[PDB]
């Protein structure tokens, strides 16, 4: 009942980072403190890693196991967006704002950062555990994917949105909003596929799947807290970001058909403010007036 | 954020459900109380200012030496006696950021508006203090505006050329191609936009010295020209702008067009080279009847007939080309080509469309040459003769390369002063002076055609502004009636001034005797059709001004027959990009794109409402995209019937309309007599 | 040396089925004979069936085994074009020209057809034989992929190009030309990835891989000749189609860095009208001798 | 597959563990008894053949009209009396595919090897039947080989130019840049490789008439030249090849080099224009001492001193440039620049390296000008004066643009015939004729330099072939002794022929009086040092030939002082790429890349063994990559001491060695007096 409308929405949202000129951010970037620039680079690098694995591994593997040519076409399109559009856009931002050595250093930093490695290990592990014709292993990977789309990106998204909302780094911010718009629909779509599998189960099996989903969320959440503190303490924003990730965790649960897990909190209003032509042939009557 | 910028951004803040337009005026005051006066260099007297500007190589000594200091002081006093005030912040900002003379360190302002106007007037008058005062009164009343090159560079030693529209003919040879590249580089160095006709160049797969499949076509020449224009970019100030025109019956027309496709490879796409397509009536007839058309190899036609394909009338030559076995041609679908043109214009606004027969059925100088192509802005339409640039130590055959002189009447200011005749004649005199003082030593055909043709382009602007401030919709028949009458008077007084200059100097333009002015054919529609307003409102608008009748046109025809005409071409309506801001006017005769335009300068936002915009005339200031393009075509054709050259005519499309709608607009423009179509801007 | 360049060319060639209006083809379709309509339907179904294998298996399997983030992104983009763009385009052409019952019957026929099946299963067999961390098996699959993209499609493309060059079925012919333009670049790109593997091999292993490629080409070519006669004899075109197959076989070989196998032939003019050394610092005393 | 193809592939099929080299001979027989004799066009007699080739615009009738038909028949009979047989299949294949004249449709062979040699000899002799027979005997014995342009195009109506390489000096102006682009396109149209010195062009960020940071630097001109060479690509047959040379002290030297980096962006990357770097001894001295160097802005130096940076000696003016505050400069690390050069040469083989001081310490025409750059093959090293191309309607100051005619001695055939003197003199006469009949109407500086300098290039081929076929290791001291003696003989007889031509014509080259030939300095090392072979084997190799001694050199010096020299430059060793196949010779004086080369033609593969390769001389045909590059540098320096121009010295590197090894080889070449380094080809 939904794939065709997701297909149409995904293809109509198609974009490339080159559509957005980035040289306009040069001055507001220059004006940020060293702490702010450091957090910003690292935040986008963490996002780049997530999209790299979502594009290389997550979306293609889910596409392989989901039945139906149209469902596969949507998932293939989403996979392309992850690595050919999203992951690449971050390099466009880096290449504009930062010198090569700072770019090299931040990519070295992703390799050695323990929270980023842990979250990649956990998510990719679940993707690679999918067994052919085994719907339960597939469900588990789809939960992991929804948590990546709708929860894990958000510790990263906070900062570009926080600046966009203050009228700073608005070109980079425009790219990020386009990425976020895509991930929101990706999280909903994968969520609907996960619910399909969940709804086939006995009540006993469902109870176990909820346990899996909640245990996984808590484990990812605890790691994300440490990651958030590590990045944001130097810019004074860790508590604010934590509220934001809890907000988005609830959205991820909802995408999976589950009740919200965290209590509602006031999000920084700045971040809330941060949020070819058709062809006809020529008729013989068009030549006369 | 500066105070004037806050006062300007306060416009969008709505009070009582209305935009605070008047706040813009306050912004101007702030922009002068806080910034302009603080950073304006002041001198004890005008003598010290002139000495400092001349000695520091800001001005030229020659034009100031023609007057005594008393006359220059009187001209400056006449300029300052108006007490001119910029009505909007953007007008003053654009003048003092683009046209006001600044020190070498670009931190102080040496020229005010009155100073620049006085200097331009003194340059125009060439030693006549009374003529200089007349020019000062013309420009301080803002009735006439010299183009950006003339306005910015007149009287300045560190300057480019006063002409920025150049049309080059490229002959089918390597020597001619290299010379065209060189001339394009030299003219871009001077700051001018260069248009090159590539129709004479043989297509891809033609023979060079009787070896087959050797020519790279016009696309390789376009790559060379694009590199030349990228290299010559006004000493690294503005991006080098060039245009290439190809006839639609040239075989490369698809590859030509393929240079503007997004999917084109790096060895195919040209990025800084605009493209225009010349469409003869034969192509439109073939598309209309759905008959398959033929794109011809130019060199085979040249070998068979001894003349270039674009040098003969395709209407009478197409059947002979098709039936000639020695003429090589390729089958195409003209309707598919039209759809490709519409699709490309939707994607990027390219190519410019030139309706060859629409231009040449009213062209007065077809004896010299038929208009084969247009300029970078697609409004200059003049006869051009190709040059034969031979090898070294061999005499070149210098032809005619078009370079017309731009200047725009402010229709609102001209008509509220009831001074159509005086403004048109003074603008014609200033354009003649600038054309006579232009000497380009690296473009031989441009210089020869400037000396011979003496062609100038007198444009108009603030048409939509004037109509909206007078309670007239741009698409209304009353607006077209006003445009008809106003531009017929402009043409009448331009022809009268040209004939008066010819009588005074005793000389006409070269080959005038063969022109339709000499034979009186040009005046036919003027001696039989009365162009007085058909609506009472327009007649009341023209009250206080004598409207030339058929008897007046007969007298003008007799005067031209007796005395000749000094200018081969007089009127062309240029886009008038940035000078429309300084004059507080809408751009060209185009309808406004937005009622209030939002711009980003530095890290600051600014808001420019259209001139005279208020609650009462908010509805009359209809945006161009919301307008019916057929009625815009009708208005542009009404104006074009009184303009000897073309009009920069940009199409304004919505994202909803398809390529069929674009093709329909193009075909209605062709039907209505539109000479050129500039751009397809999609909202 | 090449992936970013191909990335650029791929993304700038992006297109969607909706851009070409198909209904105006019915004005020439109605004037074709039964044999012409039959051949067209069968050719179209052949292309559709082969392209589906490439979207579901061929491109995703190669993307899975190739190392390199940028290569995986380009390959993902190509897989997306197969599944999201090409497959929808073929379906659109079919739905325009034939009623539902006729489409189902043609696909039933082509699904049972001996020559279509032989080539489809030969290609799929090589994709299924790729082994993790075995570059030889990957190379063999890449050869199969290049043969599909740059060679096997062309016995099919011939007919739409033949009509397109005559002014018939122009809307569907435009679509086919866009598809073909994508397959050309796909073939060139996968060819470069195969040459990279080939160049890492010993001389004996190279000779062995060349023998594999030529042997595979021979098997496919002999089946193409039979496929060609089976479809094109009824419309009298087989001789010219055979020239077009050999010409495209030579292009496929050149994509794999191999010499042409077949002598140069002219093609039907109607179809033509349709168509790092180790950086070591100077240690001083290297300036003295 | 063809029978001759199978016979040629039978070489690699080993019999009793040995290659079947003799099978190659069989292949040639097949190639003639199955393809060449069937595809040749035979006439009843020579008269019908000559008439058919003349009326069908294959041959120029002027050079044939200087002889009676009896004389032409005698020349052709002399050519065919040798019964020349191609010893290898690839020799005949290369001649009949690249140099034999074919019909318009290229379906049949009109010219045999003897026919081509006879036509070239008749063109060379210019009406002298005995001289034509001498040229026929020289070329049919394969003692001398005219360059590919001369051999392929002599006496042909559809010919290009006989000059292979052209060197242009580009002055620092837009007019000069555009003229350089035009001349480059004209000369690439003529088929010649064009080299341009960009060292006079001001760097990026320089002022164009008081507006600063305006110039695009040499990279913009590089892009323009790259597009020009892409457009002018010999009518699409051979890709247009250009070379850009920049002094290492130019500020743009890094950006220059960045044009060849494999990671360069499209707006900087240049792909059809070879790059060369001119390194004065000052740069090597700074790198050796590890003192930070300074690259300079040419326009500031020109403003301060009135001369271009490359117009004067950097070894004496570098400190003045550095200490001058009015000269703008940037700090660089010369060792880092050397490492960048080595890395670039490892990655792509670029840039060419020209050791300016090594060229100019023995340059005989420093009075005319110092050698500031080289050609596309980095072997032409001649004085050049930049031209002042002014505005249109202004007279241009025409300078000297280098251009020389190439011709190679086959060392094996010359020494086998014991005819160093006769071959050298006849080759000098042929090159003088080629220079005299060369007239380029679109390159004025090239024409003036050809008329004044009268420079020719007499190269040599089959050095390694002769050494390996005589049991001499190319790296051995005996090989260097042979090269010393042979090239001293070549220089002696070339100087003697030049002086004899000057005596017989009563004219020398322009400004000869200031040259070291006139002052006698050039002969210093020749009148004090004996260059007779130091090894008995080499002396036996030179038996039957009078090796010039110090007394003969003194007599030649007196003869030159009395009569002068006709040629400013006489000897230059070109790479001799494809014409070495026809002569059955190893390419130039370089060592062989491989013993048997596998080349793919069409869908077939062919194996070409090195000339004379066999079991007994297998290890004497040592591959260049396996050789010590230091001993190859020693050989090239030994040859270079007797060559007035440069030698195309390609470095042959292994993949294992680092950029430090490449830098060491370059520095040893500079130490040993190597003038230019051509390529860094890595195995
Ligand atoms: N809207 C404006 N356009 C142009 N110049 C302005 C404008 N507003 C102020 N100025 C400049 O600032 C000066 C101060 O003008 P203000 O409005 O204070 O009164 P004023 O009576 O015109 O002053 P003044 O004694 O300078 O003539 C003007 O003379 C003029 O040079
Ligand atoms: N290696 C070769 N190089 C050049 N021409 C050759 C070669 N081999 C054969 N030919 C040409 O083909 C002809 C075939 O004759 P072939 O060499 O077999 O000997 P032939 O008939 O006894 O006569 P002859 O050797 O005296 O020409 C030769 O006369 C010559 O014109
Ligand atoms: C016109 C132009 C010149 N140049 C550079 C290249 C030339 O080597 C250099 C000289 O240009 P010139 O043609 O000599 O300019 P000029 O004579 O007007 O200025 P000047 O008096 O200082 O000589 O300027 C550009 O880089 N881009 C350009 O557009
Ligand atoms: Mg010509
Ligand atoms: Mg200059
Ligand atoms: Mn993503
Ligand atoms: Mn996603
Ligand atoms: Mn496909
Ligand atoms: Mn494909």
């Amino acid at each position: 009942d939904f794939t065709q409308m997701f297909y149409n929405q995904n293809v109509k949202q198609f974009w490339l980072p080159e559509e957005i000129a980035l040289n306009g951010d040069l001055l507001t970037w220059k004006y940020l403190g060293k702490n702010e620039q450091d957090t910003y680079m690292k935040v986008l690098a963490g996002l780049t890693l997530l999209d790299t694995e979502q594009g290389n591994t997550g979306m293609p593997i889910v596409a392989e196991h989901v039945d139906g040519h149209q469902r596969k076409a949507v998932l293939n399109f989403m996979a392309m967006m992850e690595n050919a559009v999203h992951a690449k856009s971050y390099s466009n931002i880096f290449m504009t704002l930062a010198p090569t050595e700072t770019i090299n250093e931040v990519f070295e930093w992703v390799k050695q950062n323990k929270y980023l490695q842990k979250k990649a290990q956990m998510i990719v592990g679940l993707y690679k555990a999918i067994q052919k014709d085994d719907e339960i292993s597939l469900f588990k990977a789809m939960v992991a994917s929804v948590y990546l789309e709708s929860f894990l990106f958000y510790s990263g998204f906070y900062y570009p949105l926080y600046f966009y909302g203050q009228g700073k780094l608005m070109q980079s911010g425009e790219i990020i909003n386009l990425i976020l718009r895509d991930e929101a629909i990706h999280g909903v779509y994968v969520g609907l596929l996960a619910q399909e599998i969940y709804n086939k189960q006995t009540e006993e099996k469902k109870a176990e799947l909820r346990e899996f989903a909640i245990d996984l969320l808590n484990q990812l959440y605890e790691n994300e807290l440490e990651y958030t503190e590590d990045l944001y303490d130097q810019v004074g924003l860790s508590h604010d970001v934590k509220k934001f990730i809890r907000y988005n965790a609830n959205k991820a649960l909802m995408n999976l058909g589950f009740d919200p897990y965290f209590e509602e909190e006031d999000i920084n209003p700045i971040v809330l403010n941060g949020l070819k032509a058709t062809v006809e042939p020529l008729k013989d009557d068009d030549f006369y007036f | 954020v500066p105070k004037w910028i806050q006062l300007n951004n306060e416009i969008m803040i709505q009070k009582d459900g209305k935009f605070q337009f008047d706040k813009d005026k306050e912004a101007v005051h702030s922009y002068f109380v806080d910034y302009i006066n603080q950073n304006t260099v002041f001198f004890h007297n005008l003598k010290e200012k002139l000495d400092y500007l001349v000695e520091n190589q800001y001005y030229e000594e020659e034009f100031l030496s023609l007057y005594s200091f008393e006359d220059i002081k009187e001209v400056f006093k006449t300029a300052y006696a108006k007490k001119f005030r910029f009505p909007s912040f953007m007008s003053a900002f654009k003048f003092y950021n683009d046209y006001a003379l600044k020190t070498n360190d670009k931190k102080k302002i040496l020229e005010r508006y009155e100073d620049r106007i006085s200097i331009v007037a003194l340059f125009f008058a060439n030693g006549d203090t009374e003529k200089a005062k007349e020019y000062v009164n013309l420009m301080i009343n803002q009735e006439y505006q010299p183009s950006t090159p003339t306005f910015l560079n007149a009287g300045r030693k560190r300057r480019g050329e006063l002409v920025s529209c150049f049309l080059l003919e490229v002959n089918d040879s390597l020597n001619d191609i290299s010379r065209a590249i060189d001339i394009s580089m030299q003219l871009s160095k001077l700051g001018g936009g260069v248009s090159l006709n590539l129709s004479k160049l043989r297509a891809k797969g033609e023979a060079i010295k009787d070896v087959e499949n050797a020519t790279k076509g016009v696309v390789g020449v376009m790559k060379l020209l694009d590199n030349a224009f990228r290299y010559a970019d006004q000493m690294g100030q503005r991006q080098g702008s060039g245009a290439a025109y190809l006839n639609i019956f040239h075989r490369d027309i698809n590859d030509f067009l393929d240079t503007k496709k997004i999917s084109a490879d790096e060895d195919v796409r040209v990025k800084t080279l605009s493209i225009g397509v010349v469409i003869p009536d034969k192509f439109v007839e073939l598309a209309r009847e759905d008959k398959a058309a033929y794109v011809f190899y130019p060199h085979t036609i040249y070998k068979e007939y001894g003349q270039h394909m674009d040098e003969m009338d395709m209407n009478e030559m197409y059947d002979k080309f098709v039936d000639n076995p020695r003429v090589k041609k390729e089958k195409i679908n003209p309707r598919k080509l039209l759809e490709k043109l519409a699709m490309l214009r939707s994607e990027s606004g390219y190519p410019y469309i030139m309706f060859q027969d629409n231009v040449n059925k009213v062209h007065a100088n077809n004896h010299i040459s038929k208009v084969k192509f247009s300029n970078l802005c697609s409004e200059v339409l003049q006869a051009s003769q190709v040059s034969s640039y031979t090898d070294y130590d061999e005499e070149d055959e210098i032809g005619l390369d078009i370079s017309c002189n731009l200047g725009s009447l402010n229709i609102l200011n001209v008509m509220e002063h009831k001074s159509i005749e005086k403004t048109v004649k003074l603008a014609t005199d200033s354009l003649t002076h600038v054309s006579e003082t232009t000497d380009i030593r690296n473009a031989p055909a441009v210089r020869r055609a400037n000396k011979a043709m003496k062609s100038i382009g007198l444009g108009a602007m603030n048409l939509h502004g004037y109509l909206a401030q007078n309670g007239i919709a741009y698409e209304s028949p009353e607006a077209r009636d006003f445009a008809n009458t106003f531009f017929m008077m402009v043409n009448f007084y331009s022809i009268q001034r040209s004939a008066e200059i010819a009588k005074e100097k005793g000389e006409t333009f070269d080959q005038y005797e063969g022109s339709t002015y000499a034979t009186g054919e040009y005046f036919d529609k003027y001696v039989s059709t009365d162009f007085s307003p058909k609506y009472e409102k327009i007649a009341n608008l023209f009250e206080g001004m004598h409207i030339p009748t058929t008897e007046d046109w007969k007298k003008l025809k007799a005067f031209v027959a007796e005395h000749g005409m000094y200018h081969s071409y007089r009127l062309c309506i240029a886009p008038t990009g940035s000078i429309s801001y300084v004059q507080s006017s809408t751009a060209s005769v185009m309808p406004i794109m937005e009622r209030i335009e939002e711009r980003t300068y530095g890290n600051s936002k600014t808001y420019y409402p259209m001139p005279g915009l208020a609650s009462n005339n908010w509805f009359f200031y209809k945006e161009a995209y919301d307008m019916d393009m057929f009625k815009v075509v009708d208005m542009i054709a009404t104006i074009q019937q009184h303009i000897d050259q073309g009009i920069s005519f940009t199409l304004f499309l919505k994202d909803t309309m398809t390529t069929r709608d674009l093709n329909r607009i193009d075909l209605y423009a062709h039907h209505r007599g539109i000479k050129t179509i500039y751009y397809a801007r999609t909202k």
